[PDB]
C-alpha cells in the first residue's frame, strides 16, 4: 500500500462538438516548432475512422502496450527488454510521417509578389515543411476523416468494427458519427515508460503526470512503439520524442490544462484520483482483460475514508490535495456513477483519461415508434451507435457497463423531464438503474449546469514541498546562462554558480 | 439627544467631569518616571521625554516589521527618534543602542538622530515589536521590551457612559480608550550590549 | 490668519473647508477635547454634510461596508441571539490587572463645580458601577457558571430572569467584575487571530506578560498594596495579584509574531495571497477581493478552514459534557434601540438602593439563548432560521430579508 | 525564513498533554488533569517566550483546543473563552471565522476600535455615530484643507495624490504637527504647536 | 541629422510622497538574487543628505561623468582611454560595498528553533549576506538618511549645498526636507558606454534604452566609476555589472516600466522624445555647462513639425512611435510649460530622466505674512526649500529656470482657485509667468487629474521589425538548450539548430 495522486480526467463524450477547439489552443502554445508540427498532443478524431496516426488502435501493426504471458507476467507489445534492445537500429513498427501527414504550408507570398503582367491569376500553392518543395497535391492531413470524409469501407477499417456486422451501416438511414477527441493518457502502467531503454521516461510522484525528460531523451525513438494510445510524438528536428505534459506548467499551481479549459463544448472534468501504486501491476496482469475495467477501479481509493486519508498523509499527500480529492468530478463519474469509462484498458496500461460514452438518434425503424420506458425519450435498446462499438473502444468488448452508464444518463433526462414539464416526481427510471434522486441531482449539476468550479477541481502540485522555493522565487527566469542547473553536484568546469541559489552559506547555523 | 450635532453634553457625569462644553485640558501625569528614575543607573545621564508613537513607515503596526525589505529600506531594526538637541544632551549618537524606560516596563532600541523632532519629544514609531534586533535589557536583565513595555492603560470615566440615547453601548461604537501620548519615559545610551543568547558575541558601548 | 481663511473660505463655498485628523491627536488622554475642537471649527463654518467638508477622521479600516449583511455570519445572530460583545479596554485593565498600578484619580478630573464626595473610588469602580447600570458589558459577566443559572432558577420556582434579578438584588449571584481574582472570573481559553496583541496593540506588555501569561515580567514599579494605596470600593483587593490566568493561548498567523512566540499553540494561517475573503475601506467605495493565487502552502488553512476545524472537533468533543444548555446572557443597553432611552435626567445606581433594579433601563438586559453544543459545527456550516423568522437590521431599523434567503439556498445549496 | 508551516505547540504542554492522553481516554478529562495541578500548570505557562516550540499536527491541536474549550465552558462559563480579532474590513470572512465559532459557545468576542484609540468618543457625543467620514475623492471637492495630527503620505499613502492633486485646483493646505512630518512636505504652510496642546489651538481658532 | 527615439521619464517632485513603493517593485522583480541583493535600480533618497552610494554626487571622489578639456574635446572624468586602461587592474576610484551598504538578513528561525528552557526570550539577530556571519550591528542601509535620519552637520555634507550658506537650515523652524527617487537616466551620452573596456555597454537605437550585454560584459567594473548617477551596480557574485534596464521587456510592447506603473503618488510620466543624434556631441560639449540645459532641449525635436515627421519616417522611426511622441507628456513638461529639468545636466551625459522641482510651506517670517501676488496662496519667494539648492541639483546652479518651473506651478494654482473657488476668470498669475489660460489648463489636465492614459504613453517597440517575429511567436520559450542562440553564425561545435527558427528550406523561392 503506497498511496499516490493524479489529476485524471474525464471526457463526456455526449456533449462533445467535435471543433478541435482543443487541438488549436494546444498547437499554438506547444507544438508549433519545425519538427512538431505534425504533431498534434491533443487531436480530435470522428468515428468510425482510423484515426491520427492511422491505424493507432491496431496493435498487431504498431505493436503498442502490453501482453500478459502465459506464466502471467506483463511485457510489452514490442518485446521484453533483450528483443526490444535488438530493435533498437531500425525500429521495425515505427510509424512513418506518412501515417501522421506530410506536413504543409503555403507560398502565401506568391500572391503578394507576383509579378505584373500575369497570364492568370496568382495562387498559393502547397509546400512541404520537410523538404521545402513544391506538392503537386494534398493527400493527407491530421483530421483528414472529420464528418466521416472518405468512403464507407475505408472508414469501416476502423478497429473498433470488430466482431461487428457493419454492413447495415452503410446504408444511409443507418448512418451514424461520433466524435473522440484525446491526449496522453497519462496511465499508471505507462507502456512508453517501460520501452524507453534510456529511462528517459517517468511519471511524476506528486502529480502522476508522464514526462519525456528533453535532457536524459537519447532518442532511440521506442517509446513511440511502444504506446499503443500513439501520443508520443517523434521530433524530427531535435531529433528527441515529445508528448502531451497535461500542461504541467499550469496544473503546478491549480489550473487547469489549456484543452480542458478552452473546451467549448464543456465536457472535459478534472479532478483527483487517489490510487495504490502498489497494485499497479497485479491489476494490470489480470488474466481476462475483460476485468482491467474493473480492476483499475480498485486501484482508486474512498477519499473520504479516514483509513485512505491517514494513509494518504503518512505518504506524503499534500492536505489540499486529499481536500480536492473529496470533491473530484472524476471520482464521481468513474467510482460512483459508473458513468465514466477507460480508452482501451485491455492495452494494460491503466490510462487516466476516461471517457462517459455518447447518446445518439434513435435507429431507423418500421414507424414514428411508441412511447417506451422513457416515454418520449429514448430507451437505451433504440440508440443509433452500436453498443458493441463502444464497448470495443472502451470495455475491452463488454457491453454491461456501457449500457449502464448510457442508460443512467437516459434515466436522469427521463427523471428531469418529469420535473420540469410535469412537475410531478417519477423515479422510475432512475429505480431501474439503480440511482437514487439525490445521485441524479448531483449528476445533473455536474453534467448540465457544469459550473467552472465545478467542472475543474485541480489542487496545487505544491513545489515548495522538498524544495527551496524562496531562492527559486527570488532568481527564476533570468537566463543569462550560468551553466549550473540540471545537476546535484556544484562543481562544474566553467567555474560558475547557479543564479537562483544561495552560494554564501550562513555561519550562524 | 437633540437629534442635531450636539455640542452641549448634559449627561450628569459629562457635566461632572467638566466636560458639558470642550475645554482645554492639558496631558496627564500618568507619574511613571519620577519613582524609577536613578534607581539602576548604568553610569550614564538620564532624561525624561514625552514618549510618542506615531504610526511607522516600515510596517503596518508591527506587520512587515519583520519582512527584510522593510527592515533594509528602514534601520533594520528597533529604533527611536531623538532631537539632535537631546540626544547630544544624553551623550547619543546617531544608532547608538539606548534604553527607554519607566514604571511599566523597559525596551531596548537604537537612535534615530534628527533636526526635525522638537526638543523635549521622542518617538518610536508605531510597531516594530520584539522578535528581531533586540539586544538584552540592562533595566530588567531580560531580552528588551517593546514600545507598549513603557506604557499603562487608564481608563477615563466619560467614556464608560451608557444608557443615554448618544452615549449607549455600541460593540466598537462606546467604551474606554487606549490612549497612549501623554506617557513619558526616562532615556539612556546603553552601556553593556548583551544578547543572552549565549554566543558570546556581547558589546560595550564606552562612555 | 488661518482661522479667518478657513472661514472665509467655508462662507464663499458653502461649507468646503474640510480638517483631516488622526492619531497625532487621538490618541491622547483628552482626545474628546482635541476632537471637539476642531468638530466645533467646522460647524461653526457649516462644513460637516458638504461635499469637500468636514470632520476627515482617518485611523484604522474601520469602515466594513456591507455592515449588516457581514454582523450575522460574524456573531452567529442567523443561530442565537444575542452574542457576547465585550469592549476590550476595560477588559485588559481588569484582567491583565493594569488598575493595580493606576496612578491616575477620578478625583483629580473632576469640574472643580462638582461634588467630590459624589465620585470616590478607584477609576475600575466607575466601571463596575458603569457595567451594572447597564451602561458597559462585561466578561466574564457573572460569578456563577450561566450555564446552572436556569437549572437552579426552576429549582426555585421561577422563571431565570426573575430569578436571575432577584439573586442579583440579594447578592447570592454577583458581577464577576467585583471579584476579578477569586478564581472562576478571570477568562482562561483566549484565541487570538489577524491581531499580534503582545507585539503591537497591547498597552501595558509587562502587565499582559505576568497576570495573563504567569512569565517573567519587566515592570519596575510597585502596585497599590505595595505602597499602602487606597483599595477600590467596589472590587476585591489582595496583596498577591493572580497571575497566568490564561489556561491556553492559541494564535493564527503566517508569520511568528511576538504574540505567536508568547502562546502554547500556534496555528499556521493561510497568507492574503493563498485565501479567499472580501475587503473594504473607509477611503474608497469599492469592494474587492482576496483570491488564492494557490493552496496555502505546507499545512497552513485559511482562518475560516481552521475554525471551521475547530467548530468540527468541538462539536464532537463536547459530547456528554455539553448538550442543548440554556444560558443567561447580561447585555447592555444599546444605542439605537428603544433601550436607549434609559436614564433621561441623572444616573441612579440599583445597588445602592436609589432605584430598581431593571433589566434594560437601569440594569443590563438579562437575556436567555439557547444552544445546541452538540450541533456548532452543523450551526457553523449553516445560515440559520432567524434570518427568516426575524429579520435583519442595524442602526436603529430592520428589514424582511426573504427573498435574500431564498436566493442564498440557490447560490450556497442547502 | 519566517513563515509558519506546521501546527506547533509548546514542549512542555505537548509532554503533559501525550502522558495525560495515555491515563485519560477522553481528552477532556486529560486537560482537567493538567490544568487542575498547579505544578503542571505552571510548567508550560512559564515556559511561554521561553523558546521549546515542537512540530504538532492538526489533529492534535484541535484536540487538545476542543477539550480546553468544552472543560472551560463546562466547569466556569462560556464567557471564560474568548477571542481576540480586530478591524473586520480588512478580510470580512477571515474575521467572522472565529466571531461565529466564539458566538455560537458563548464565548466572549472582544471589541477594537476603542482598544486601539482609533474611537474618537466625541464621534458618537457629538454625532451619536461611531465613526464616517468623507472618502479621499472628496478631499479633492474641498477648496481649504488642514492635516492636522495626520502623517498622510506615510499614514494614508494610497491616497496621498488626491492631497497633493488637489492642490493644482488651486486649495491651499496647511500642516499642524509638532515635528517637520512628511505631511509637511505637501502643505503651504506648517504650524508646530507643542503636541498634546492642539485644543488650545482650536479654541483660539473658534473664537 | 539622425533622428532616433526613445521613452523619457518625468517625475513630478512636488507630488513625492518619498514612499519608495517603486523600489520595492524593480527590487522584487529584478533584483532579489545573491549578489545584487545590495543593488537597488530605483532608489529614493530624502534630501538633504549623501544618498546611495554615499555622496555620490561628488564627481571630484568618484570620478563619474564627462569633462570638456580646453581643446573643447570631452573625455570621461576617469580619464581618456589609455588612462582608463590603465586603471584596470584595480580601479582607484571604485565604490566599495560599504559605500552602498553591507546587505544583510536576520536568524528567523531561531525564533522557530529555540530549545526548550531557553534562559531568555529567543531573538533573530542580523547576519551578513556577503560572509553569512553574525553581525554585531546594522551600522547601514540603502535609506539610512530617510526624513531627515542623522545630524544636520552629517547630511548637510550634501553636495547640493554647494556655494550656499547652510547654517540657517539647521534651525528647527526653518528645517525642510524633500524627496528624490531615481534611476539610470538612459543618457543621450552616456558615460558609462564610453568607459567600458569591452564595449559590452550599448544604447538600444529603436527605444534608447541603455544595457549592460550579459554575454559580453567581462566584468572589467570600470563603468560603474564613469555613471556619475552611480546608477551601474557590480554584481559580486556573477562578476558583472547591472543597471536599470528600463523595464524593456514590457516597454517593448507598450507598457509602462513597473516603477512608473507602481508609483503610487502618481508623479512618473512616460513619453516619446525624438531626439537627434548628429547633435549628441556638440551639445554636450558646449563650454559653459549652465547651457547644456538648454543645449539638450535644441536636441529634443518637433513631433508635430512635417520636417521633422518626414525625416523621421526617413530615419526608420515607427508611425506608431512618432504618434505617441505627438501625445507626449514628457514633451509638454519639458519642451512646451518648461516645468521639467534634467538631472545634473552639468555631468555632460545628456540625461533623459527628468524632474519638475518642488514647492514647499512658505519660509519662517516675522508674522502671519500678507497676501501676496496670488492671494493666500504663496508666492515663489516664500518657498522654504532654498532655490539655489534645487538649481545645484537640476541646472548646474542657474536658479533661472527652476524658479520658472515653480512660478509656473504657483501661477496654475492662482489661475484654478480663482476658477473654483471664486468662480471667476483671473490669468494675471499666468501672465505674469508668460503661459496662457489653455496651457494652465492642459497642465492641470495632466498634472492633477493626471489620468493613466495621459502619465504613460509608451508605443511599441515593433519587435517584428527587421526581424522574424513569426518562428519567435512560435519557438520562444522553449528553453531545452538548443545551443545556437545569441550567434549569428549557424556553425556550432555541438551539431545542433535553433528552436525558434526554420532550417528547411523553401525550394519554391
Ligand atoms: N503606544 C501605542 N500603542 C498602540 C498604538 C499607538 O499608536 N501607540 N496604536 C494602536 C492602534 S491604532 C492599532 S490600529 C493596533 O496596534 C493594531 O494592532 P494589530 O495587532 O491588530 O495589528 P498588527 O499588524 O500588529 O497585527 C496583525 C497580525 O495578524 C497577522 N495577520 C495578518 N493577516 C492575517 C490573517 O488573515 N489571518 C491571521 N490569522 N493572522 C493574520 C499578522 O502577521 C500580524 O502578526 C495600538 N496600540
Ligand atoms: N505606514 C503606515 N500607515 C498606517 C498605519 C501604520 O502602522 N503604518 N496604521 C494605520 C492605523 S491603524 C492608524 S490608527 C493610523 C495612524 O496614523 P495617523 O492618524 O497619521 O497617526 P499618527 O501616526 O499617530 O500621527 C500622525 C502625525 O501627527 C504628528 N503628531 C504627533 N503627536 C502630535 C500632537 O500631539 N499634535 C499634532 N498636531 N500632531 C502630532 C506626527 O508628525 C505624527 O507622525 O495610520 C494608519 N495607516
Ligand atoms: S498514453 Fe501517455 S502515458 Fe500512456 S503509454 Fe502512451 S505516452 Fe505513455
Ligand atoms: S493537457 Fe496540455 S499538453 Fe496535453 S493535450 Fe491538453 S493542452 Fe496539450
Ligand atoms: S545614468 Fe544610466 S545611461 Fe547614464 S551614465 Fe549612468 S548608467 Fe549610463
Ligand atoms: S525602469 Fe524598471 S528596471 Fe529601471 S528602476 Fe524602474 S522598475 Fe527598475
Ligand atoms: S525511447 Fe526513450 S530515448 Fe527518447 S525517443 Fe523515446 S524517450
Ligand atoms: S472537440 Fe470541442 S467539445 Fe471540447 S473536447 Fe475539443 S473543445
Ligand atoms: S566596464 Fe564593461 S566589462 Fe562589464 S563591468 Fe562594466 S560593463
Ligand atoms: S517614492 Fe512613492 S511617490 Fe512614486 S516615485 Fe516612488 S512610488
Ligand atoms: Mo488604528
Amino acid at each position: 500500500m503506497k498511496i499516490r495522486s493524479q489529476v485524471g480526467m474525464v471526457l463526456n463524450l455526449d456533449k462533445a462538438i467535435g471543433c478541435h477547439t482543443c487541438s488549436v489552443t494546444c498547437k499554438n502554445v506547444w507544438t508549433s516548432r519545425e519538427g512538431v508540427e505534425y504533431a498534434w498532443f491533443n487531436n480530435v478524431e470522428t468515428k468510425p475512422g482510423q484515426g491520427f496516426p492511422t491505424d493507432w488502435e491496431n496493435q498487431e501493426k504498431y505493436k503498442g502496450g502490453w501482453i500478459r504471458k502465459i506464466n502471467g507476467k506483463l511485457q510489452p507489445r514490442m518485446g521484453n527488454r533483450a528483443m526490444l534492445l535488438g530493435k533498437i537500429f531500425a525500429n521495425p513498427h515505427l510509424p512513418g510521417i506518412d501515417d501522421y501527414y506530410e506536413p504543409f504550408d503555403f507560398d502565401y507570398q506568391n500572391l503578394h509578389t507576383a509579378p505584373e503582367g500575369s497570364k492568370s491569376q496568382p495562387i498559393a500553392r502547397p509546400r512541404s515543411l520537410i523538404t521545402g518543395e513544391r506538392m503537386a497535391k494534398i493527400e493527407k492531413g491530421p483530421n483528414w476523416e472529420d464528418d466521416l470524409g472518405g468512403e464507407f469501407d475505408k472508414l469501416a477499417k476502423d478497429k473498433n468494427f470488430d466482431n461487428i456486422q457493419k454492413a447495415m451501416y452503410s446504408q444511409f438511414e443507418n448512418t451514424f458519427m461520433m466524435y473522440l477527441p484525446r491526449l496522453c493518457e497519462h496511465c499508471l502502467n505507462p507502456a512508453c515508460v517501460a520501452t524507453c531503454p534510456s529511462g528517459a521516461i517517468y511519471k511524476r510522484e506528486e502529480d502522476g503526470i508522464v514526462l519525456i525528460d528533453q535532457d536524459k531523451c537519447r532518442g532511440w525513438r521506442m517509446c513511440i512503439t511502444g504506446c499503443p494510445y500513439k501520443k508520443i510524438y517523434f521530433n524530427w528536428k531535435s531529433g528527441k520524442s515529445e508528448k502531451c505534459i497535461f500542461c504541467y506548467p499550469r496544473i503546478e499551481a491549480g489550473q487547469p490544462t489549456v484543452c480542458s479549459e478552452t473546451c467549448v463544448g464543456r465536457i472535459r472534468y478534472l479532478g483527483v484520483l487517489l490510487y495504490d501504486a502498489d497494485a499497479i501491476e497485479r491489476a494490470a496482469s489480470t488474466e481476462n482483460e475483460k476485468d482491467l475495467y474493473q480492476r483499475q477501479l480498485d486501484v482508486f481509493l474512498d477519499p473520504n475514508d479516514p483509513k485512505v486519508i491517514e494513509q494518504a498523509i503518512k505518504d506524503g499527500i499534500p492536505l489540499s490535495v486529499i481536500e480536492a480529492a473529496q470533491q473530484s468530478p472524476v471520482y464521481k463519474m468513474a467510482m460512483e456513477w459508473k458513468l465514466a469509462l477507460p480508452l482501451h484498458p485491455e492495452y494494460r496500461t491503466l490510462p487516466m483519461v476516461w471517457y462517459v460514452p455518447p447518446l445518439s438518434p434513435i435507429q431507423s425503424a418500421a414507424d414514428a415508434g411508441e412511447l417506451g420506458s422513457n416515454g418520449i425519450l429514448p430507451d437505451v435498446e433504440s440508440l443509433r451507435i452500436p453498443v458493441q462499438y463502444l464497448a470495443n473502444l472502451l470495455t475491452a468488448g463488454d457491453t454491461k457497463p456501457v449500457l449502464r452508464a448510457l442508460k443512467r444518463m437516459l434515466a436522469m433526462r427521463h427523471y428531469k423531464r418529469a420535473e420540469t414539464v410535469d412537475g410531478k416526481v417519477d423515479t422510475r427510471a432512475l429505480e431501474e438503474v439503480g440511482l437514487t434522486e439525490a445521485q441524479a441531482q448531483e449528476m445533473y449539476r455536474y453534467l448540465a449546469i457544469a459550473n467552472y468550479e465545478d467542472r475543474f477541481v485541480v489542487p496545487s502540485s505544491h513545489r515548495e514541498l522538498a524544495r527551496e522555493a524562496f531562492p527559486e522565487k527570488n532568481g527564476c527566469g533570468f537566463t543569462f546562462g550560468d551553466g549550473c542547473h540540471g545537476s546535484d553536484t556544484k562543481f562544474n568546469l566553467f567555474n560558475s554558480r547557479r543564479i537562483d541559489a544561495i552560494d554564501v552559506t550562513s555561519k550562524t547555523e | 439627544l437633540s437629534g442635531r450635532q450636539q455640542l452641549y453634553q448634559d449627561h450628569q457625569w459629562m457635566r461632572d467631569f467638566g466636560e458639558s462644553l470642550l475645554v482645554y485640558r492639558p496631558p496627564i501625569d500618568t507619574r511613571s518616571v519620577k519613582e524609577v528614575i536613578g534607581q539602576k543607573s548604568n553610569g550614564n545621564q538620564e532624561k525624561a521625554l514625552n514618549f510618542l508613537t506615531p504610526h511607522q513607515k516600515w510596517g503596518i503596526h508591527s506587520t512587515y516589521s519583520d519582512n527584510l525589505l522593510m527592515l533594509t529600506l528602514g534601520r533594520g531594526g528597533p529604533v527611536v527618534w531623538l532631537s539632535e538637541a537631546d540626544a547630544k544632551d544624553l551623550g547619543i549618537a546617531d544608532n547608538d543602542w539606548i534604553e527607554v524606560f519607566n514604571s511599566n516596563g523597559a525596551l531596548t532600541a537604537r537612535a534615530v538622530v534628527s533636526q526635525r523632532v522638537p526638543a523635549g519629544m521622542t518617538m518610536m514609531y508605531h510597531a516594530q515589536e520584539r522578535i528581531v534586533n533586540l539586544p538584552g535589557s540592562e533595566i530588567t536583565q531580560q531580552r528588551g521590551g517593546i514600545h507598549n513595555s513603557v506604557t499603562r492603560i487608564t481608563p477615563k470615566p466619560t467614556h464608560m457612559i451608557g444608557g443615554y440615547a448618544h452615549l449607549a453601548y455600541g460593540f466598537n461604537y462606546y467604551g474606554t480608550v487606549g490612549s497612549n501620548r501623554d506617557e513619558f519615559v526616562v532615556v539612556r545610551k546603553m552601556k553593556n550590549i548583551d544578547w543572552l543568547d549565549g554566543e558570546g558575541n556581547d558589546q560595550v558601548q564606552e562612555s | 490668519r488661518i482661522a479667518r481663511e478657513f472661514a472665509d473660505n467655508a462662507d464663499k463655498t458653502h461649507g468646503r473647508s474640510m480638517i483631516i485628523v488622526g492619531a497625532g491627536l487621538n490618541h491622547w488622554y483628552h482626545l474628546d477635547m482635541n476632537y471637539r475642537g476642531l468638530i466645533n471649527m467646522l460647524i461653526f463654518c457649516g462644513c460637516v454634510g458638504q461635499s469637500g467638508g468636514g470632520w476627515a477622521h482617518y485611523v484604522g479600516q474601520e469602515k466594513l461596508r456591507p455592515q449588516t449583511g457581514w454582523q450575522p455570519l460574524a456573531f452567529a445572530l442567523d443561530w442565537q441571539r444575542p452574542a457576547r460583545h465585550m469592549n476590550s479596554t476595560s477588559y485588559f485593565y481588569n484582567h491583565s490587572s493594569q488598575w493595580r498600578y493606576e496612578t491616575v484619580t477620578a478625583e483629580e478630573l473632576l469640574s472643580p463645580m462638582a461634588d467630590k464626595s459624589r465620585y470616590t473610588g478607584h477609576l475600575i469602580d466607575f466601571n463596575v458601577r458603569a457595567e451594572r447600570m447597564g451602561w458597559l458589558p462585561s466578561a466574564p459577566q457573572l460569578g456563577t457558571n450561566p450555564l446552572t443559572i436556569a437549572g437552579e432558577a426552576e429549582k426555585a420556582g421561577m422563571n431565570p430572569v426573575d430569578y436571575t434579578v432577584k439573586s442579583l438584588k440579594e447578592g447570592s449571584i454577583r458581577f464577576a467584575a467585583e471579584q476579578p481574582e477569586n478564581g472562576k472570573n478571570h477568562p482562561r481559553n483566549l484565541f487570538i487571530w489577524r491581531s499580534n496583541l503582545l507585539g503591537s496593540s497591547g498597552k501595558g506588555h509587562e502587565f499582559m506578560l505576568k497576570y495573563l501569561l504567569g512569565t517573567e515580567h519587566g515592570i519596575q514599579g510597585k502596585d497599590l498594596g505595595q505602597q499602602g494605596g487606597v483599595k477600590p470600593e467596589e472590587v476585591d483587593w489582595q496583596d498577591n495579584g493572580l497571575e497566568g490566568k490564561l489556561d491556553l493561548v492559541v494564535t493564527l498567523d503566517f508569520r511568528l509574531s511576538s504574540t505567536c512566540l508568547y502562546s502554547d499553540i500556534i496555528l499556521p494561517t493561510a497568507t492574503w495571497y493563498e485565501k479567499d475573503d472580501m475587503n473594504t475601506s473607509d477611503m474608497h467605495p469599492f469592494i474587492h477581493p482576496l483570491s488564492a493565487a494557490v493552496d496555502p502552502a505546507w499545512e497552513a488553512k485559511s482562518d475560516w478552514e481552521i475554525y471551521k476545524a475547530i467548530a468540527k472537533k468541538f462539536s464532537e468533543v463536547c459530547v456528554g459534557h455539553l448538550g442543548k444548555e440554556t444560558d443567561i446572557v447580561t447585555l447592555p443597553i444599546q444605542h439605537d434601540s428603544a433601550a436607549e432611552l434609559a436614564q433621561p435626567l441623572d444616573v441612579k445606581d440599583w445597588k445602592k438602593g436609589e432605584c430598581d433594579l431593571i433589566p434594560g433601563k437601569t440594569a443590563p438586559h438579562i437575556m436567555v439563548v439557547e444552544r445546541d453544543y452538540p450541533a456548532t459545527y452543523e450551526r457553523f456550516t449553516s445560515i440559520g432560521p432567524l434570518m427568516e423568522k426575524i429579520g435583519n437590521g442595524g442602526k436603529g431599523i430592520a428589514w424582511n430579508t426573504q427573498s435574500e434567503m431564498d436566493l442564498l439556498r440557490k447560490l450556497n445549496y442547502t | 525564513a519566517n513563515r509558519l508551516k506546521y501546527p506547533m505547540m509548546r514542549k512542555r504542554l505537548m509532554k503533559m498533554w501525550r502522558e495525560a492522553k495515555a491515563l485519560h481516554s477522553d481528552p477532556v478529562e486529560a486537560w482537567a488533569s493538567i490544568i487542575e495541578d498547579a505544578d503542571k500548570a505552571k510548567s508550560f505557562k512559564q515556559a511561554r517566550g521561553r523558546g521549546g516550540f515542537v512540530r504538532s499536527s492538526w489533529q492534535e491541536v484541535n484536540e487538545l483546543i476542543a477539550a480546553s474549550n468544552v472543560y472551560t465552558i463546562k466547569n466556569y462559563g462560556p464567557d471564560r473563552v474568548a477571542g481576540f480579532s480586530p478591524i473586520p474590513a480588512m478580510s470580512m470572512v477571515s474575521y467572522a471565522s472565529g466571531a461565529r465559532y466564539l458566538s455560537l459557545i458563548g464565548g466572549t468576542c472582544l471589541s477594537f476600535y476603542d482598544w486601539y484609540c482609533d474611537l474618537p468618543p466625541a464621534s458618537p457625543q457629538t454625532w451619536g455615530e461611531q465613526t464616517d467620514v468623507p472618502e479621499s475623492a472628496d478631499w479633492y471637492n474641498s477648496s481649504y484643507i488642514i492635516a492636522w495630527g495626520s502623517n498622510v503620505p506615510q499614514t494614508r499613502t494610497p491616497d496621498a495624490h488626491f492631497f497633493t492633486e488637489v492642490r493644482y485646483k488651486g486649495t491651499k493646505t496647511v500642516a499642524v504637527t509638532p515635528d517637520y512630518a512628511e505631511i509637511a512636505k505637501l502643505c503651504d504652510l506648517w504650524l508646530a504647536p507643542k503636541q498634546g496642546t492642539d485644543a488650545a489651538m482650536a479654541l483660539a481658532m473658534g473664537h
